[PDB]
């Protein structure tokens, strides 16, 4: 529930188990996949959810799929970057964290194409943040001057970075 | 013709129609109003409590076919909601997250028996209890009873007789309007189709809340062929009037002469033959002024008055020459004009 | 009962508060850009001044072991003092630095007498210094700013017991905002070589930034909270209130003052006694704009008087009225445009204003409450 | 507009004596010296009494003084941000360009009374780089409607479009 | 039979009457950041290890909406109509002169409403669609006056479109010393424009049943 | 009967509601971002107040 | 070691007591040896001002 260091709340952790299950005698189609996820810490239960995925595609390269199963760390690295550059321990831009759960729900519509790269890609998913980062930048740099325009243009270009 | 369908408009700044995946702390809207959601709104419209509704009112209301058309599909926003336990007894604080649909609009059509629809529409014009959108912290922004009923046909036909309202001039629009409809029997396609999803929004009881599965189908609509785009009413952007004075239209040219006869051809402060008129209150100009707003003056005194209010920042209440506080400055400016002016320059310019 | 102070000030071209980039601090109010002095700057510059010297009973540092070492005159126990502090709960953040602790200068003697004692262990020493730290909340500066000390617990071995270390604040200082739009400017400087023979040439234009503004300042003191914070001392509370008012009237944040020297004074101080706090910052949603003949300060005071009159006529209740005094230097700036007077008094001397404030608060005298002296050092 | 075009044509109709009269009065108000008030009134008042949307007195006075000291021929498509962008994309981007950018950006925080001197500085920079044309009408309209947001947005957008060619 | 249970709801059936909605600003949000430094009282002049932090703040003009169910409140009090009227008046005072306590010891935003409109109608509504265009400030106005003007325009449009049907609407616009009228002419956009909180509470109470 | 109350309130630079990170609470309406004070924050301030206790 | 000395002198910027009136001087350099007087150019700009400073 809380956003802390090394975790930004994005909801619907469907991308997390789509590497190990697709690596040990499971690289078939068999119709559509269904993930049931129960999340709890120690004794306290946190959440239960499920996700359906159309999985009638072909095989996939291991590197891009491993990059796909790192979206939580990629989004945390996106959020942790501050506005103008201060480092230390800053929470980055919290206004970006408000628009992440909406952009991730739009990506999850085409979740079958995203896994096997049969019409979707990480670079394809990076364009979903463009519609909302402009609206965030109009609020973060509200001045009508000229350096504010350049700051908005530099802030708009933020995209998640795939790391392993 | 007796009415057949009923129309509900659901639109607010925030709204949330919860789903079954909300079990412990995280509460999620699905995408659109559910049958159980709107059949608590209708139940609260006719003042039926959580008890006594399951046995009698719910089975008749659940025997309906409803469909939702979506415009402004909404942006999901999350809220960090804390419930303070204490302020069992502990100083602990419970944390949770709740999802809302921001800037959304849904059109719900419910089709069924005529007199039941008439009773429902009569109840909605003055609801017994408070009406919200999913959660009590979400009031509507447009009236729910906004569209009239009628003897329409099946839900695709009922979701076409409502215009798509706009709000401002450059309001972006979608070419496609997705719609979610209940599945329809008929014994030809008696089995559920392949493209039908299952939703847990068939209400049975409310106080020990009970929901049953319901098969849900999806379709689409296109603006311009099924729904005609409407236009906004009224004025949105507000600006002050601020009418710049005009000295060429007929109404002011007659008001000025009327004022020049009201004062017997004499300047107000220096008592010389007046040749011009100076305003005092500017919030009547453009051709609507009254003779009491204007004061007659000569050339020297009006030039002095113009000098005295060049950069003084007076918007609506300008200089009043009849005021005995402005006499000294006007006289000093008049003395300066008499001492320093050159008639040759003015005669040369015109 | 609340004592509120609203002040109008105008400053020379200077830079009293800057961000990480060096530019003066700004903010947004009313859709336009203002100039800002942060509230933690005002509080620190007030509490560290020659007018608040007698009431500086608190200290804020990470080097408490250095205070313990300097409190004695031997080789001391400096290493195990830091070990005890690590055992306390002031753990090193990412294995570096310490945690800010606000504590009275009086109770450091107990720390010296407890840590140096050899008839105990490290755990009992840590528990004892925690107990004496949790009971160091009797100082005039700690009674206004308030305290919140909470260990990260990462080093709580279930052996050190902690207590109520939070002190509810009594003073709420707002961020100072300009009454007009903000016009920042850039001063250009070149450092000159003292040797006449340079035999070289290159542009070395520096960059400094400054601005001049008319600031509106707002303070608030809870009288009933100050009595509970100071355990029931009316004389000490009255002395703290008077010294705070006198310091806030005649102090400025010591920013870039060796190069700008902008020690200006307020042109209006309004002190009001209320039951619920009210801020008059809404007077300046419309920015003040200069005209053909005007002081910036006179226009700002006129706008303040207009909004004060509107609020008094609008939010009026006979159950709890408000009585306030207006001070200007020798009545230079009357409250308004010589019309619609509101203030119950018109003081022309600052000392008389503080005396009247104390007289209304408790009937005390300023020459009488100076006898309540806290730790000086 | 038409009051602005007539005002600019009347200003360019002046000769050396009246231009010197206006040039002696830079940095001053309108209600101070009688010859300047007489000249400006005789140039502006018929246009105001004819056209309802003529420029305001302060804006027209400011443009009159700027034309007096910085006489540039009227041409269309030579607005101030366009020429500032053309000049700015010729210097090094480390020291001089931020200075000129800050000088250009100071104008957004100033009202119409305190704007003769920064505009004089910008036009002096323009004159130092061998410029002989300017759009006086567009500048007059922009100054007339200045506190709005879309006008400043178009100002900065024109500057960016000229700068990033 | 306490007011704090009947009106607000359960402490922690008993269906309440309040409909406090989310307060949404009438313009673009402008979040700002502050670079504070935890300074040390002891000089030291060594071991810097920069103490730069960041804290976010904002300033906005919020539009707040409340609703009260009279029948539900009366049923909660089982007939004490005078107590119901007193609770309505107490809430009208409290919701006007109470602010959240979040970070008020460092920012002290103790501001007051610049206009309260009390309405009576059958169907519920919220005038949130008035500020679909963010308020842009101009030379001869401030943010508050433009927000009130947009509210006046929306009220004018609603009363031109949704009115009559044997159900006239009643407004009770209030402003401190009448410094912010709700529009100009158009039957003053509502009933009497009054300039005192006590007069507003009295007007609503005497409208409901001619109470005290 | 349904009494409705509408208020317009301009606030000084402050931070009255917070997320789990520290920023002021926001929302989206009309194509921009708007600062928001939550519903349950306002209800808690009205309740348990000295005005509502007197 | 410590290389910081607190300055004992504070000097403020000198501001005029009236509205500034900047002026421009148009110099032109002259060629001592006679040449071609056909647009000698070199119209310069020297900004200067006179003010009563505090
Ligand atoms: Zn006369």
């Amino acid at each position: 529930l809380m956003s802390n260091d090394r975790y930004t709340f994005a909801d619907r952790d469907w991308y997390s188990p789509l590497f190990s299950y697709l690596h040990a005698e499971g690289n078939s189609r068999q119709g559509k996949l269904w993930l049931v996820g129960f999340a709890s810490d120690k004794a306290k239960s946190i959440d239960i959810w499920d996700k359906i995925i159309e999985l009638e595609g072909t095989d996939t390269n291991d590197e891009l799929l491993a990059q796909l199963a790192n979206r939580a760390t990629a989004l945390n690295a996106m959020r942790k970057k501050p506005l103008r550059g201060d480092f230390k321990k800053s929470v980055g831009t919290p206004q970006i964290a408000d628009i992440i759960p909406h952009a991730e729900n739009r990506i999850a519509i085409n979740a079958g194409k995203m896994t096997e790269n049969r019409g979707y890609s990480w670079q394809d998913a990076d364009t979903e943040y463009g519609e909302l980062l402009t609206k965030v930048a109009y609020s973060l740099e509200p001045a009508q001057t000229v350096d504010a325009r350049l700051k908005r243009g530099n802030f708009i270009s933020r995209k998640p970075w795939p790391i392993i | 013709a007796p009415p057949n369908t009923l129309f509900l408009r659901l639109e607010g700044a925030l709204q949330s129609w919860g789903s079954n995946e909300a079990k412990f702390a995280l509460r999620r809207t699905a995408d659109a109003p559910t049958k159980s959601g709107v059949l608590g709104l209708l139940c609260a419209a006719m003042g039926i409590g959580r008890a006594e509704a399951a046995d009698s009112w719910l089975p008749k209301l659940a025997n309906l076919r409803m469909g939702v058309r979506i415009d402004r599909p909404g942006i999901r926003w999350w809220d960090f909601h804390t419930v303070g336990a204490g302020q069992k007894t502990r100083a602990e604080t419970l944390l949770s997250r709740r999802e809302y649909l921001a800037d959304a609009s849904f059109l719900v059509a419910l089709q069924g028996e005529p007199e039941l629809v008439a009773k429902l529409s009569a109840a909605l014009a003055k609801p017994v209890w408070a009406i919200y959108l999913g959660r009590k912290s979400c009031p509507p922004s447009r009236p729910v009873c906004e569209h009239p009923p009628g003897f329409y046909n099946t839900l695709e036909e009922a979701l076409s007789a409502v215009p798509l309202q706009k709000r401002w001039h450059n309001e972006p629009l979608p070419q496609i309007l997705p719609c979610v409809m209940d599945w329809i029997p008929g014994y030809d396609g008696e089995h559920a189709p392949d493209d039908a999803e299952i939703h847990y929004d068939l209400p049975v009881s409310f106080q020990p809340p009970r929901h049953l599965p319901r098969f849900v189908i999806r379709r689409e609509l296109v603006v311009g062929e099924d729904v005609q785009v409407s236009r906004e009413t009224g004025t949105s952007v507000w600006r002050p009037k601020g009418t710049r004075a005009d000295y060429n239209n007929s109404e002011y040219k007659k008001v000025r002469a009327e004022r020049l006869v009201m004062d017997h051809a004499a300047c107000m402060v220096c008592k010389a033959p007046a040749t011009t008129v100076q305003h005092v209150n500017y919030r009547r100009a453009g051709g609507k002024e009254i003779p009491e707003d204007l004061r007659a003056l000569c050339r020297l005194c009006h030039d002095a008055c113009t000098m005295l209010e060049y950069g003084s920042g007076m918007t609506t209440n300008r200089i009043d020459p009849c005021d005995p506080i402005w006499r000294e400055r006007i006289l000093a400016k008049r003395k300066e004009i008499v001492e320093f002016r050159s008639r040759g320059q003015r005669f040369r310019k015109m | 009962m609340l004592i509120e102070i609203h002040m109008i000030q105008n400053h020379s071209p200077a830079n009293l508060n800057r961000d990480d980039l060096g530019a003066p601090k700004t903010c947004y109010f009313g859709g336009v850009l203002r100039s800002r002095i942060s509230s933690q700057c005002i509080k620190r510059s007030i509490r560290t001044s020659n007018d608040f010297k007698a009431l500086l009973g608190g200290v804020r540092t990470r080097r408490l072991a250095d205070l313990i070492q300097q409190e004695a005159g031997e080789t001391e126990c400096w290493k195990k003092a830091q070990e005890i502090l690590n055992k306390c709960g002031f753990k090193n953040k990412d294995d570096n630095t310490k945690m800010l602790v606000f504590m009275s200068k009086d109770k450091i003697k107990d720390l010296a007498r407890i840590v140096l004692d050899n008839s105990l262990g490290l755990t009992e020493a840590a528990q004892q210094v925690a107990n004496v730290i949790a009971q160091a909340t009797l100082a005039p500066d700690i009674a206004l700013c308030g305290r919140m000390l909470e260990p990260n617990d990462k080093d709580k071995d279930k052996k050190v017991k902690w207590s109520n270390t939070t002190v509810e604040a009594a003073l709420q200082v707002a961020h100072a905002i300009s009454t007009h739009i903000a016009r920042p400017e850039i001063d250009y400087f070149v450092a000159a070589d003292d040797v006449p023979g340079e035999d070289a040439g290159a542009g070395h234009i520096g960059e400094s930034m400054f601005a001049s503004a008319c600031f509106y300042k707002y303070f608030s003191i809870d009288w009933e909270q100050l009595v509970k914070n100071l355990k029931g001392d009316t004389n000490l509370a009255a002395h703290t209130v008077g010294a705070f008012l006198l310091a806030a009237a005649k102090t400025n944040p010591s920013g870039k003052q060796n190069s700008f020297a902008a020690h200006n004074y307020p042109d209006g101080i309004l002190v009001e006694f209320k039951n619920s706090p009210i801020s008059y910052a809404n007077a300046f949603v419309r920015p003040v704009s200069v005209v053909k003949e005007s002081d910036l300060v006179e226009q700002s005071i006129g706008q303040l008087s207009n909004y004060v009159n509107d609020i008094r006529l609008g939010y009026y209740d006979e159950q709890s009225p408000v009585i306030g005094f207006w001070f200007s230097p020798n009545n230079r700036y009357p409250l308004g445009y010589k019309h619609s007077k509101l203030a119950s008094r018109n003081i022309g001397n600052l000392n008389e204003l503080v005396g009247a404030v104390l007289d209304y608060i408790g009937g005390f005298k300023w020459e009488e409450v100076q006898k309540s002296k806290a730790y000086i050092g | 507009n038409r009051g602005t075009v007539d005002f600019i044509a009347s200003l360019e109709n002046l000769k050396e004596g009246d231009l010197g009269i206006l040039r002696k009065l830079r940095g001053a108000r309108l209600d101070e010296k009688l010859p300047g008030f007489d000249l400006f009134s005789a140039l502006w008042w018929p246009l105001r009494q004819k056209n309802q949307r003529a420029p305001k007195r302060e804006v027209a006075w400011l443009i009159a003084k700027l034309f007096a000291e910085f006489r540039f021929e009227q041409r269309e498509g030579a607005t101030l941000p366009i020429l500032m962008g053309g000049i700015c994309r010729k210097l090094e981007p480390k020291k001089e360009l931020p200075r000129v950018l800050a000088r250009f950006d100071q104008l957004a925080s100033l009202d119409i009374m305190q704007m003769e001197e920064p505009l004089s500085v910008i036009m002096g920079i323009l004159r130092k780089h061998q410029q002989v044309c300017l759009d006086w009408v567009g500048l007059t309209d922009v100054l007339s409607f200045w506190e709005q947001e879309p006008v400043k947005r178009e100002w900065s957008d024109s500057f960016i479009k000229a700068y990033k060619i």
